[PDB]
Order: C-alpha cells, then structure tokens, then sequence
C-alpha cells in the first residue's frame, strides 16, 4: 500500500562537448585528494543472501488452519 | 556572422562549437522551462467558461 | 569511357606486387629490386600535387591490401633493408587503403619500423604523402596514449621529434598559411601538456623567422580569446616569451601580459614587471610600456621605481603617477574647451522647451522629487573641469531649502564637478563645507574622495576622511567617510588604511547601511590577498544576518565585497573557500552565487554557464528564493561581456527569448540589467528591443521594476540620437508613469547619455580586449538596484557616484617630447582580418580622416600614414609616442 512517491527532480544535462575531458581531469584531481588523506570505507556482501536458502516449507499451524 | 578564418582552421572548429554550446543550452533551459511548472489554475474560472 | 590500351600501371604494378609473394622466397633479387622499383615509382607518382589521382595508390591495394596483410606480418624474417623498402612503400597508401577505423591502425604498417627519415621521400609534397597522415596520428593515437600515459613508449619518444621535424616542415616548404597549422598540430598533440610540446616549439620558433612571427603571434591570442581553464592557463604563458626571446617588439608586454597576470601567477607578471625593468632601452617604448601601468589597467606600481637611477629613468614614476594624469587634465582643460565646450551648457533641461505647447499649456509639474534630478543639469555636465562659481546656486538654494538626502546628493555632486583633480579641489569644497550639518559635510567629504580619485598621491590617506570618520556617534558621518577614501584608493592595494578601516567592521555599532558599504569600500581596494578581510566580513555576517530573515541590505552589500576581494580567477578554489565557509541557511546561501562567479569575470567556461542555469532554473518558487534566481541571472551578465562578441549575440538571443518571453519574476523584474551591463556602446538591436517591453510598461507589477529597466536602458554612453526615445517617453512619463516616483529617473536617463561630450570609456576594454577594473566600481550599482526603496533614501549614496572609473576617451595626442605634433590619423570601423592574403588590410571605413584629438567611437582601430612609422607598440592606447623615420626613397 505505497502511493509510489515519485520525483521528476532532474533533466539530464546532455551537453556533449569539451565537458568530457574536463570531468576526466577532475577525476584525476580526486586521485590526489581521496586516496592520500583519508578513505577507508568498506561494506560486506552476502549477508542478505544467507537467510533465504535455509527457509521453511515446514510451517506449523494450529487447529483451524487455512491451506490453499 | 563571424566565421572569419574562411578556411579549414581549428578556429572555425572552435568558433562553431561555441555556437553549439549556447544553442544546446538555450534548448535545455526552455526544456526545463516547460518541465518545472507546478502552477495550475487554468483560468481561475474566468476564461475557461 | 575510353578505358583500356594505356593501362600500364593497372597491369604491371598489378602483377609485380602479386608476384612479390611469388618472388620473396626463392628470388632474393626480385624481392628487393622490384620492391625498390615499386617504391621510387610510387613515390614519383605522388610528388607532383597536380595529379591527385595516382595510377598506383588506388590501383594496387585492390589486391595489395590482402597482399600487405600477407607480405609484412607473414614474412617474419624481416631484414634491415627490406623493412625500409616495404614500410616506405606501404605506409603511403594506408590512409586510403583503410576506412575510418584507420585511427587505431596507422601503425600496423608504419610502426613495425619507421624507415629512417620519412620526410626524405616526403619533403616537397605538402600533405598528400604523410603530413595529413601525421595529423591523423596525433589526433587519435597520441591522445589515447597521452591521456594518462604521456611518459611512455615509441608512441611518445620518437613521436616527439617526429612532430618536431613535421612542425618545422610546415614553415619550410612554402611558408604559406600552414604556419597556423603548427598550433593546429601543437595543441591537438598533448592538449594539457601543451607547454611540453610548446617548449620545443618555442625554441624552434625562435630560430624559425623574425618576419613570420606576427601572424602566428596573433593566431595564439585569437586562440587565447577562449579556451579551457588549463589551456588558457598554458598557452597564454607560452605566448609571453615570443616577443621577448625571438623578436624584441616587447612593447606588448605590460597590457598583454596583464592578460597573464591573474591566470598563471600574480608574481609572474611582476617578474614580467621585472622584465620591464630589465629592458630599459631607451625611453620611447619604455615610456608607453609604463603609460598604461597607472590608470589604464591597474595602479599600485609606485613602489618599484624609486631605486638607484632616480634622475630621469626612474623619475618617470611620479610622472606616470600624477603628471601625465595632469597632462590628461590638460586635455580636458586646453583641448576640450577648444573643440566644443564652454563652462555651462546647462540646456538639456532647456531642451525640454517644446513640451509646453504640446497639448495646450504647461507648468503643471511641481513634484519635489524632480528637484533631485535638477542637480544633474549641474551635476553630470560639469565633469572634466566644469567648474562653477554661482552656477551652483541652484545647488546652493536647494542645499539650504529641504531634502536631507539631496543635501548629501548636491554636496556629492561637487566631487563630480572637480574630477581627477589634486591642485585646488579641496579649496572648492572648504567654502561649501562649513555649514555644521550632518548631510552637507557627509556628502561633501565623500566627494573629497572623488576629487582625488585616481591620484593616490599624498592628499589624505588618513588626514581628512579618517578625521571625518572618528567624528561618528551618529548618522552618515558614520557612513559617508569610509566610502570616499576607499573610492580614492581603489586602484591601490595598500594594507595600512585597510587595517585602519577594518575596525569599522569590528566596531559592531549596528548601523546596518554603514557596515554594508564598508564591505563595498574594502571591496574596491583589493582583489587578491588579505584573507582576514574575508574573516572580518563573515564574523559580523554570522552575528547579524543569522538573527534575521530580512532585507537585501544584508544581501546586496556584504557578500559583494567578498566577490570584489576575489575577482577574476577561474581556479575554482575561491568557490571551495567561500561556499564551504558560509555553509548556512538558504537566505544566507543567497551568497553562494556571488563569490562563485565574481571570480569568473570573463572567459569561456560554458560548464559554469550551465550550472548558472540548471540548478535554480524556474521551479515557480512561491516567493522564497526569487532574489537568488535574479542574482544567478546577475552573474550571467558577466562572463558574456568579454569573449569579444562571440557570446554577446548568443546572450541577446537567449535572454530576449527565454526570460522576458517565458519567465516570471526572473525576467519581468530584473533580467534587463544584462543590457545595462553587456555594452554601453549602443546599437538599434537591443536599443529597440527594450522599448518593446518599456512602451508596454506592464503596469500591473510594481512598475518601478520595469521603470528600473527604463533607467539603465540609458546606461549606454557615447551620446546618440536616442533622445527620440527618452523625450517622447518623458512626454508620456510626466502625467502617466507618475512623476512622484520616477520624474528623477527619466531625466536621470535623459541627462546621462550626454554626460560630457567626451569621456565615455566605462566599458572595461582597453587596447583590444583587456579588462582594467573598472568592474569593482560599476557592479555595486547594478547590485544596488534590487529593487525599490533605494530610489528615495539609501541608494542615493550609490546612484550618483557609484561608477567613477572613466579613463580618458580619445587616442589623439602625440607627445613627441615637446608635445607639438598632431598627426595624420585615419579613423575606421574596426578590424576583421584574421588570416587572409599578406599583407592584410586592417580596416574598411576609409571615409573619416582627422589629424588630432578626434573621437574613439565603438569599433575604431585608428591608423596613421605619411611615413611616421608609428612604431611604439603597434596596437594603440591613446598615449602614442610617435618617432620619425623615412628611409624609403
């Protein structure tokens, strides 16, 4: 029962020009600033896959039990 | 009307790409102009009837 | 169709390279000698560029492409000579052997081994053999290598000297307009390491020629009119040593490396200012190198020419500082009383004479706020020695009659009457000074800073106006004393009186308009260092503006001095400095767009111009951040006024359609100040497009928004025929467009076009295109007009005396030492010549022909004749030196 909260929020700036090599040298500027002062962030995989496979198909049910 | 190198030079490659920059931005600004209009009143009942 | 019978070359070079796999093995002679017979003959059928159709080059590869795929790789035992016969013969047809993915494989024949000295069979041919193919290598192949791996293999190592000899070959064969092909080669190869390419190409150009420098020299600065931030950072400092090392034209240093002062390093042009003090021979080029150094693009140079040669070679400094300033006063004294002007015209008010019979009778207008505009019949016409004893009696009565803000205004008009003066300017004020009133002395002593403005000598660094300031316990004595001295010392970057007037910011005496113009006063002084000014402004900003959500007296004045203290550098560190410093609520983040683009005076940085649109574009914004989208549009007005008309047509195309057409509060309130900021020359495209939205007043809004757009519609100087618009709108503007509000304004617009006859250069373009700020003195006014309630009280400090950087007008004087020469100058509509036949005719409007002090006008590069050689700097700049030589019979 979600109302699907949606956002227009943007139109993508499609100026394909000298922009392309200008953002590339900006990513070179981050390779001096990020990896040399402080970036040590990490995350862990396969925790959310772990709970799926040992699942039921042994669901226990009291007296007036519904069943398809 | 300033294409004054008049030959296959990089200036006319540079000058016309500037003209490409301003007209694409004029396109995208008016594209944003008909996009981000949350105003609806549609006549305030006067011109609609 | 007469084919057949003479098809020798589609048969025997169809068979002998087909017999080359039949004669590579078991035929050691036929592998070599038929290859050499193929190689020289295919070389010979290409060297004339009068048979582009070659009887081999597009006849052999129909089988020869599959042949070379089985001849060059599949041989696998390539000798030392047979590689110099294969690759010399088969690297030639490969741009036309292969289609558009040749760009990855200009090497699978060539770079197996480049045979020797490849121009040996490609010398006299221009580009058909390999020179177009060489540009095909540097386009795609070198750029993918030199994207992150410049320091690399044979694709860089030999390719350096390969591009070296090719760049020599462009100025070797014919020395045609392929000179400019060398910057086409040098900039495509290693776009960002252009200097690493140019450093070899600097020294190669130094030994190339001394006559074929100048068209490539102007080719660089035409490419330096707009680039990326780093390319404009690189090729402008490559531009510097070419008239320093190859030639010694060298009088294009001072202003045309003020080009390179702010981008590369402030000390670098100071080292070029040191390079000025190296080449001191003899006086004439030295004179006009240092003519511009005082009041043409910057001042603050009066500390470096009082060294060990203080006789005449270092005693030009004070001559530059105030004496040629006073010789420029002798222009307006001697020469401009001669051409047109007696002491009081006073009759543009009298030009409103025929209105009294237009529709019956007259004498109906009795509005007291018109008497504010009555001061400008005396005020604006009396600049450049319009000295008035008892012609200020219209001032003298109205000073002692009413209108306290007009008591300040009429007293401030006296500084405009005696402008650029040091000799007796204070003596004129002193008789009109001692009235012992707040408003009279605060306007007069603010006008004392206007009198000695541009002088920066010893008049009152802390003498008069600092003593005026410490009188404060009260009104505009507190305000009007700090403004005039920072106006006078705006050209200087002196630290001392900045620290005298920093406790104005540190007092926390909470007069709000005083602290606002304190930011404007210190903003006019400095553009570079002293980060403590940025500290001092934001302290009171966080103290005061955080505990309010109110008027733009906070917003129009306090972040503006921040932008003036960091004007003109596209480094984008100043945005990281300022915006992360005032991380705050959005009504204080109104200041986000100020110091962002005040550092962005003029260049091509179109990526900023899209973030100048796309973030706060419309949103319809129910009356919350409407000031910010106006100020975001305010910063669209600059970065448009100096790509030299390339974006000015695009600016008037966008802002005519997008805002005033499909806008709201952005367009129909504020977006006309572009035309009040883009040009002040005047031309009937925009001069008629504004009354399309002015004759239609659209009175439903607070119409002084549109009548603000009336006001600086007449922000075009150089007097014109525009009187037809203003007087006819003044006729409908008396009764309608009510005279309670704008009867000052329409006549402010009427009386400003004919300010004097002359002295209209307020448009931030000297020599050809350099800034000369300038911007620090104007931009407070168009920031001030946002929007109303300063037409009555607060903006009267601004609206009279905001912009006061008018530098002189005319390029007529000769100054050959006794100053007796006149000239034979020949004024014309400006240059168009970029690259055409040598020599190039500089201009096109040969009809006007003067001798001496005649006008500047909008596009005028005025030249001279009669063999006077005009040798000085060969650009222009209104104090030419003009030696004499005639050794051509």
């Amino acid at each position: 029962e979600v109302p699907k909260e949606k956002e227009k929020e943007k139109v993508s700036t499609a100026v394909l020009s000298i922009t392309a090599k200008a953002k590339k040298k900006e990513k070179e500027k981050e390779k001096k600033e990020e990896e040399k002062m402080e970036v040590d962030e990490a995350e862990k995989k396969e925790e959310k896959e772990k709970k799926k496979e040992p699942e039921p198909n042994f669901q226990l049910l009291d007296n007036p039990a519904r069943v398809m | 009307p300033l294409v004054t190198p008049h030959t296959q030079c990089r200036l006319k490659l540079l000058k016309l790409e500037r003209i490409k920059d301003y007209l694409l931005m004029e396109e995208e600004f008016i594209r944003n102009q008909e996009q981000m209009k949350p105003l609806e009143e549609k006549q305030e009942e006067e011109r609609s009837k | 169709m007469e084919e057949g019978g003479r098809d020798k070359a589609p048969v025997q070079p169809q068979q002998s390279p087909a017999a080359a796999p039949g004669g590579t093995d078991e035929k050691p002679s036929g592998k070599e000698r038929r290859d050499a017979g193929d190689k020289d003959k295919e070389q010979e059928l290409s060297e004339e560029d009068k048979q582009l159709q070659d009887e081999l080059e597009m006849l052999v590869e129909r089988l020869g492409e599959k042949d070379t795929s089985l001849y060059r790789p599949a041989l696998e035992e390539l000798r030392r000579q047979i590689r110099s016969s294969t690759t010399s013969m088969t690297s030639v047809p490969k741009p036309l052997k292969f289609l558009r993915p040749h760009y990855g494989k200009l090497k699978e024949i060539y770079e197996n081994m480049a045979p020797g000295e490849n121009k040996r069979f490609a010398a006299d041919i221009i580009s058909v053999l390999a020179m177009t193919m060489s540009g095909e290598r540097e386009c795609l192949k070198y750029r993918l290598v030199g994207s992150q791996e410049e320091l690399a293999s044979w694709g860089h190592e030999y390719v350096r000297h390969l591009a070296g000899e090719v760049a020599k070959e462009w100025q070797e064969l014919d020395d045609a307009e392929k000179v400019q092909r060398e910057p086409l080669l040098t900039l495509v190869k290693e776009i960002v390491p252009y200097n690493m390419a140019h450093n070899a190409e600097h020294e190669a150009c130094d030994l190339l020629m001394e006559i074929e420098q100048v068209d490539m020299l102007e080719k660089d600065i035409d490419e330096n009119a707009y680039a990326k931030v780093c390319l404009y950072l690189t090729s402008c400092v490559n531009y510097v040593p070419e008239p320093e090392n190859s030639a010694l034209l060298r009088c294009a240093l001072g202003v045309f490396r003020k080009f390179s002062r702010f981008p590369e390093a402030l000390r670098l042009a100071l080292m070029l200012n040191d390079m000025e003090l190296v080449e001191d021979i003899f006086t004439s080029c030295k004179d006009v190198v240092v003519q511009k150094q005082m009041a043409f693009m910057l001042g603050r140079h009066g500390v470096f020419l009082e060294l060990s040669e203080d006789v005449e070679e270092y005693e030009d400094l004070t001559e530059i500082m105030s004496n040629v300033q006073l010789n420029s006063n002798f222009l307006a004294l001697a020469r401009e009383l001669d051409i047109m002007e007696p002491k009081v015209p006073d009759d543009i008010y009298k030009t409103h004479l025929e209105n009294n019979r237009f529709g019956g009778s007259g004498s109906q207008v009795d509005s007291a706020r018109m008497n504010l505009a009555s001061s400008f019949v005396n005020g604006f016409v009396n600049a450049a020695f319009g000295q008035d004893k008892l012609l200020t009696d219209d001032g003298n009565k109205w000073l002692y009659k009413n209108k306290d803000h007009g008591m300040l205004s009429a007293a401030a008009s006296l500084g405009m009457i005696l402008l650029w003066d040091v000799d007796g300017g204070l003596t004129q004020i002193d008789k009109y000074l001692y009235s012992s009133e707040d408003y009279i002395k605060s306007g007069a002593l603010l006008a004392c800073g206007i009198v000695n403005s541009g002088v920066r000598n010893e008049c009152d660094p802390a003498l008069a106006l600092l003593s005026d300031y410490v009188l404060h316990n009260s009104n505009t004595m507190r305000l009007g004393s700090i403004f005039g001295l920072g106006l006078a010392y705006a050209g200087s970057n002196r630290e001392d009186v900045l620290t005298l007037l920093l406790p104005v910011m540190g007092d926390s005496k909470s007069s709000m308009e005083v602290a606002g113009v304190t930011a404007l006063a210190c903003g006019m002084i400095a553009v570079g260092s002293c980060n403590g000014d940025v500290t001092s402004t934001i302290l009171q900003t966080i103290m005061e503006k955080s505990e309010t959500e109110l008027k733009d007296t906070y917003a129009r004045w306090l972040p503006l001095g921040l932008g003036l203290n960091h004007l003109g550098k596209g480094e984008a560190i100043e945005a990281i400095l300022a915006a992360l410093e005032v991380v705050s609520e959005p009504f204080r983040s109104f200041a986000n767009t100020l110091v962002d683009v005040c550092a962005y005076a003029g260049s091509g940085n179109v990526l900023k111009v899209q973030q100048l649109l796309h973030i706060c574009s419309e949103h319809f914004d129910s009356k919350e951040k409407e000031e910010d989208k106006d100020k975001k549009e305010k910063k669209d007005k600059d970065k448009k006024e100096a790509p030299a008309d390339m974006g000015a047509h695009q600016g008037v195309a966008v802002l005519g359609i997008a805002l005033i057409a499909m806008g709201e509060e952005i367009g129909a309130e504020m977006a006309l100040r572009t035309f009040g900021h883009l040009l002040r020359y005047g031309e009937p495209t925009l001069r008629r497009a504004v009354p399309l939205a002015l004759a239609l007043i659209s009175v439903s809004n607070p119409r002084l928004n549109i009548l603000d757009t009336l006001s600086k519609f007449s922000h075009d100087a150089d007097p014109e025929v525009s009187y037809n618009s203003i007087f006819a709108m003044g006729m409908v503007g008396s009764g309608t467009n009510n005279a309670r509000l704008a009867a000052m304004l329409r006549q402010l617009a009427q009386y400003h076009a004919k300010d004097p006859n002359n002295l209209f250069m307020v448009r931030l373009a000297q020599g050809l295109t350099h800034l000369g700020k300038g911007t620090l003195t104007l931009c407070p006014y168009h920031s001030d007009r946002q929007l109303m309630s300063q037409v009555a009280v607060a903006g009267l400090l601004t609206v009279l005396v905001s912009f006061l950087d008018v530098r002189n007008i005319i390029l007529g004087k000769s100054h050959y030492v006794l100053y007796g020469l006149v000239a034979a100058m020949q004024p014309r509509m400006l240059v168009t010549f970029d690259e055409e036949l040598r020599p190039l005719p500089v201009s096109v409007r040969v009809g006007q022909a003067v001798d001496v002090v005649g006008q500047a006008g909008k596009p005028k590069t005025i030249t001279g004749f009669q063999t006077h050689t005009t040798p000085v700097l060969l650009a222009h700049g209104e104090r030419a030196e003009l030696a004499t030589e005639e050794f051509l019979p």
